[PDB]
């Protein structure tokens, strides 16, 4: 099966900038990919899927790129209610959620 | 909005059982949405379990296929979870979630606190 | 070649290939007018 | 105690030739020995002037005042867009001991003056904003320059002793800002 | 004895490769500039 | 000081930026005929197009499956359109909405669907999105407006209103104005579906939550798009501007189906062909047009026109000027105080002002233009 | 004057009577550094 | 408002236009409303306090 | 600006008859009120104190 290495993970980095969520697979998962938004103590909620389309009600500072075992979840501007864990999910085949980057202020 | 309610009570003894049901609202069962399940362990993350279809058919993660069966009920409008064996590694905030690959539409979540 | 005329990068592929093309478009008539005015002032300067 | 007089205080509305007035810098920025091109509101050259010898005269764009004045004739000043209580009215009066600049909601007469045998030429003060003092003005000529340019009013001030007979002189003079008011007013009316 | 230049390396410069790098996206782009890189290649051909 | 809109003398001075002007001609400005009797015009037909029904229509098409029409020879009424605040969107990104009322094009394309309301922006030019790039595609040169206004209490049912469907997945992406019906499974994975059932094959058919209890951003917003062309076709779908009669000879201003230029007409001796709709000459400047009604062609030149010159020896010798207008016949100039007097000539280089030829000969100083010059 | 040179119309006339001034003022701008560049260099060629 | 200091140059915010360079003692003599100067050319070469 | 003679006035009226004055062009410095000990409570709400 195709297992996710994360590199975000957890990261502490001012307010504004530029933060990368790196999700790294086995095998080919070129279209088959979500992002999800959860703040610790609520449910997730869906920023990007299905090769850059973004879900109604994300903003558009959110974008994604890559193809295959190079993914990226990219914030454009950092907040401090940003403190969620965002996890890459694939489902090219029995899916699986990544370990979920732990955005710290 | 397909809004999933997670309903009763959550305090529960080690050792013991946890029957949990997610109630839909505003999303026909009779379509081609998987309706999921994702816990959230710490170190693991979220991690998929599994889905279920209106007919019946259903698909798990290996590290979970062994302990869950999970069933339908079309004109109640819900979808439920059976977990036999409830671990302390359980201790995870289960989010009951609509699917078709993506979970556009989450349930809110139970954290399981045995106590 | 190797400037980045004030967009961010001196190969044009990496343009192609970091972002998306459609606001790459104006970073690509930036590194084309970048060039072109070096061009007009290279062709000035041979003119000259 | 306010009643309007009978007869009509009907001025002769002369022309002649101006010659030079409208010569003046625009704001406080010094320059040493050079030319500076400006656009400004200005009263264009050799232009025709009225010559005047109360009643309401248009806004323009601007305005200039010049009197002859001798040994203070002319006493008071009325300024506004409605001129009376619901929004900010302007007075001018150079009394006896200072000049005095008020944008402020007075409901004045129809005639207001300073009732010789100041202040009766307001029938209710309610509501007044604004308030300016300075020096006393007092064969004289006095000069205004009405300029609003970009929510700011620009008011000059000159004072020259002047004796000719009929027109305006063939000289010239600057007007200084005394001072600026960074206002936003619509005035349609004066007095 | 006195040294001078009587002319120099007869240069001509491919207007789309050296702007683009042989790009569709690239040309595409190019071309709403109009007549150009004609009048360089004109000129240059000038040059030439 | 000195005044540089009164006397030519004292003009010199204002360009110089010196009060001691040196003999000789001076560029001032240009000069141009300023066009009086404003001509306007249009074809002769006047029936309204009923885009008041598209607008005000109960039921749309989908997102992926946008109803697209075609509308000619109308004359449709912005300014009703354009006050009206019952659109909760109403902007228009290529064009102002204000200035539509004047110009006349053909071949409006108007396309039209049922979205939720916070996806409201994302119909616009460099927009991304769900429906942006998945259900319908916006060129970055898309010229036109949008409209949207809310319709939760209809197009929601308390049973969930799940007829406003779009697709979910796709293999690539859509190209922008095409039109998809083919409704097929989704490959997510590596087996081939072929549209049964099971995993990493999904059914693109899915529902929104769409109640009539669902608050603002949610809400069922009917979104109707407005696109216009440039100058194809001989236009057709004009906006509410009326006529006026035509005059030649005379430097006037014309609104010819929403082409707006300045010049003089006069009576062309050319051949249009009946497939003409206007012409043009060199580089865009439309040389010659035949008139949307009484279909005769007519010629169009800017009219004329040059720069000013003044002729002043010194502002220490003298104070008399001369002005030079250049390049056009001193007819069509309609300074009034200089135009009517003793004297003005005409050069070929256009026509003087304040000076009359004489028969001399001299070794001349102050240029003019054409072979004259001029002089105190 | 027959080049976009990336605004949306190649006559300013169209310009000024298809938008509002705030916006149209910019595609004028593009307009003018455009005609106004090549008027620099049809000039600095004329110099030449 | 600090002091400022003189033949050793600085930045300096004379009344709200601020500028860099030294400062020396000059002679010219400004109307009673020309607050600060500019020579020629559009650039400032004389300011007051 | 006077806002001792606001501060420090010899009699205020009732709170439902309230003195209504109107302040406007003069400069007041608040650090002699700030480190002033005469006010009993002194919150400000549209900009810190």
């Amino acid at each position: 099966d195709i297992q996710l290495t994360q590199s975000p993970s957890s990261l502490s980095v001012s307010v504004g900038d530029r933060v990368t969520i790196t999700c790294r697979a086995s095998q080919a998962i070129s279209n088959s990919l979500a992002w999800y938004q959860q703040k610790p103590g609520k449910a997730p909620k869906l920023l990007l899927y299905a090769a850059s389309t973004l879900e109604s009600g994300v903003p558009s500072r959110f974008s994604g790129s890559g193809s295959g075992t190079d993914f990226t979840l990219t914030i454009s501007s950092l907040q401090p209610e940003d403190f969620a864990t965002y996890y890459c999910q694939h489902y090219y085949s029995t899916p699986f959620f990544g370990g979920g980057t732990k955005v710290e202020i | 909005q397909v809004q999933l309610q997670q309903s009763g009570p959550g305090l529960v003894k080690p050792s013991g059982t946890l029957s949990l049901t997610c109630a839909v609202s505003g999303a026909s069962i009779s379509s081609g949405d998987w309706w999921s399940w994702v816990r959230q362990s710490p170190g693991r993350g979220l991690e998929w379990i599994g889905g279920i279809f209106h007919s019946g058919t259903t698909n798990y993660s290996p590290s979970l296929k062994s302990r869950v069966t999970m069933s339908v009920d079309q004109p109640k409008n819900q979808f439920s979870l059976h977990l036999t064996s409830v671990t302390a590694a359980d201790t995870a905030v289960y989010y009951c979630a609509r699917m078709r690959g993506i979970f556009d539409y989450w349930g809110q979540g139970t954290l399981v606190t045995v106590s | 070649l190797s400037s980045n005329f004030g967009a961010i990068s001196s190969v044009l592929n990496d343009i192609l290939s970091r972002l998306d093309p459609p606001e790459a478009e104006v970073q690509i008539d930036r590194l084309i007018t970048g060039r072109l005015q070096s061009l007009q002032t290279y062709v000035t300067q041979q003119l000259i | 105690q306010c009643v309007n007089l009978r007869t009509r205080t009907q001025l002769p509305p002369a022309y002649t030739n101006s010659f030079t007035r409208g010569v003046y810098y625009p704001d406080k920025v010094f320059r040493s020995s050079v030319l500076h091109s400006t656009q400004d509101l200005f009263l264009p050259f050799f232009s025709n002037v009225t010559w005047f010898h109360n009643p309401v005269l248009p806004f323009n764009d601007g305005v200039y005042f010049a009197s002859t004045e001798k040994s203070n004739i002319i006493r008071g000043w009325i300024f506004g867009t409605t001129l009376d209580s619901k929004t900010q009215s302007l007075l001018i009066v150079n009394n006896a001991t200072n000049v005095v600049i008020k944008v402020c909601e007075f409901q004045f007469c129809n005639d207001p003056f300073l009732d010789v045998y100041e202040s009766g030429v307001y029938s209710s003060a309610n509501n007044c904003t604004f308030e300016y003092v300075s020096q006393p003005f007092l064969k004289n000529l006095r000069e205004f320059v009405f300029k609003n340019i970009d929510g700011y009013f620009k008011i000059y001030s000159k004072h020259t002793p002047i004796n000719l007979v009929r027109d305006l002189p063939q000289g010239f003079s600057a007007l200084e800002p005394l001072v600026d008011l960074p206002i936003g007013i619509n005035i349609t009316r004066f007095q | 004895t006195e040294i001078l230049p009587v002319s120099m390396t007869k240069t001509s410069v491919d207007c789309t490769m050296y702007i683009c790098g042989d790009s569709t996206e690239c040309s595409n782009l190019l071309l709403q500039y109009g007549s150009f890189c004609t009048q360089l290649n004109r000129a240059l051909t000038g040059i030439a | 000081a000195v005044d540089c809109a009164l006397d030519p003398l004292s003009e010199t001075k204002c360009t110089l930026k010196s009060f001691t002007v040196e003999k000789g001609i001076y560029q001032t400005s240009n000069f141009r005929v300023q066009p009086t009797e404003s001509i306007v015009r249009f074809p002769n037909i006047t029936n309204l197009c009923p885009f008041g029904e598209v607008f005000n229509a109960t039921r749309f098409a989908s997102v992926y499956a946008w109803n697209r029409k075609r509308i000619s020879n109308c004359v449709a009424d912005y300014s009703v359109l354009y006050n009206s605040a019952s659109f909760s969107t109403f902007k228009c990104y290529g064009v102002s909405p204000t200035k539509l009322n004047d110009l006349c094009f053909t071949n409006v394309y108007a396309d039209s669907f049922v979205i939720r309301g916070d996806e409201v922006r994302q119909i616009a030019p460099g927009q991304t999105g769900k429906i942006a790039d998945y259900n319908y595609k916006l060129p970055d040169d898309f010229t036109g407006c949008v409209i949207a206004w809310n319709s939760n209490n209809l197009d929601s049912k308390v049973g969930g209103n799940y007829n406003y469907r779009y697709r979910l997945f796709r293999k690539s992406n859509l190209k922008p104005f095409e039109r998809d019906i083919s409704t097929e499974i989704y490959q997510a994975g590596s087996k081939p579906c072929n549209g049964v059932e099971g995993f990493n094959c999904y059914f693109p058919l899915q529902s929104y939550g769409f109640q009539p209890t669902n608050g603002v951003g949610y809400q069922p917003y009917r979104v109707v798009v407005l696109s216009f062309e440039l100058l194809h076709a001989p236009a057709t779908v004009c906006g509410p501007k009326k006529s006026t009669n035509l005059v030649k000879n005379k430097c006037v201003n014309f609104n010819f189906n929403g082409l707006t230029g300045t010049g003089v007409l006069t009576e062309s001796n050319k051949k249009f062909l009946p497939f003409q709709q206007f012409g043009r000459d060199i580089a865009d400047t439309t040389d010659a047009v035949r008139d949307p009604q009484t279909l005769e062609i007519l010629d169009i030149t800017p009219c004329s026109f040059g720069g000013v010159s003044v002729i002043t020896p010194g502002t220490n010798t003298s104070n008399q000027v001369a002005v030079l207008y250049q390049g056009v016949n001193c007819t069509e100039v309609p300074w009034r105080v200089y135009s009517t007097g003793s004297n003005v000539f005409q050069t070929r280089a256009g026509c003087l002002i304040g000076a009359e030829h004489v028969n001399n000969s001299y070794e001349c100083d102050i240029p003019i233009g054409a072979g004259i010059c001029a002089s105190y």
